[PDB]
């Protein structure tokens, strides 16, 4: 969240792992940039 | 814009933020209408000293 | 597809604006408003 712009970068990769964050390297591509202009100090993820 | 925006009693439909705890960041926007504390006392409800 | 989105903001209870990002079953939706969010916010499914 930089100078009112909210910047999202992301990646997807296929895996076969049971209960850990996979050991390896790959970079995230810049996905979208959103001009939202609002203080963010906290966040909360939404589960199904 | 005086010929568009001005009105004889005053076009009071244009508002600015007079108070803020701290100065806002580049391209930040704040839509809170909440009461500012200038005193050392806490303040609650619609108004106070 | 259990993780579906995020809240970002500061007050999270409509005293200020906040950002919603959600991937619900038909579309992604992104929205910035004075939201009153839940204490335990989620999305939910009828199973089998
Ligand atoms: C964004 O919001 C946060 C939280 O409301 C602000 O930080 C607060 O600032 C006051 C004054 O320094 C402190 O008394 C609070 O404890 C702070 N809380 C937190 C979580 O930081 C922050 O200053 C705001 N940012 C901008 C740019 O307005
Ligand atoms: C996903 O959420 C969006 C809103 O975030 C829903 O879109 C609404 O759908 C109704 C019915 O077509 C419209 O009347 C509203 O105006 C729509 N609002 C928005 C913001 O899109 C959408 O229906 C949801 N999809 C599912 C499958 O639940």
């Amino acid at each position: 969240n930089i100078d009112g712009y909210f910047k999202i970068y992301s990646k997807h990769t296929p895996i076969n792992l049971v209960r850990d964050l996979p050991q390896g390297f790959s970079a995230l591509e810049p996905l979208v940039d959103l001009p939202i202009g609002i203080n963010i100090t906290r966040f909360q993820t939404l589960l199904a | 814009s005086n010929n568009l925006d001005s009105k004889v009693g005053g076009n009071y439909n244009y508002l600015y933020r007079l108070f803020r705890k701290s100065n806002l960041k580049p391209f930040e926007r704040d839509i809170s209408t909440e009461i500012y504390q200038a005193g050392s006392t806490p303040c609650n409800g619609v108004e106070g000293f | 597809n259990i993780i579906r989105g995020w809240i970002f903001g500061t007050t999270l209870d409509s005293k200020t604006q906040s950002l919603l990002i959600v991937n619900n079953a038909t579309n992604v939706v992104i929205k910035v408003c004075e939201f009153q969010f839940c204490n335990d916010p989620f999305l939910g499914v009828y199973y089998h």
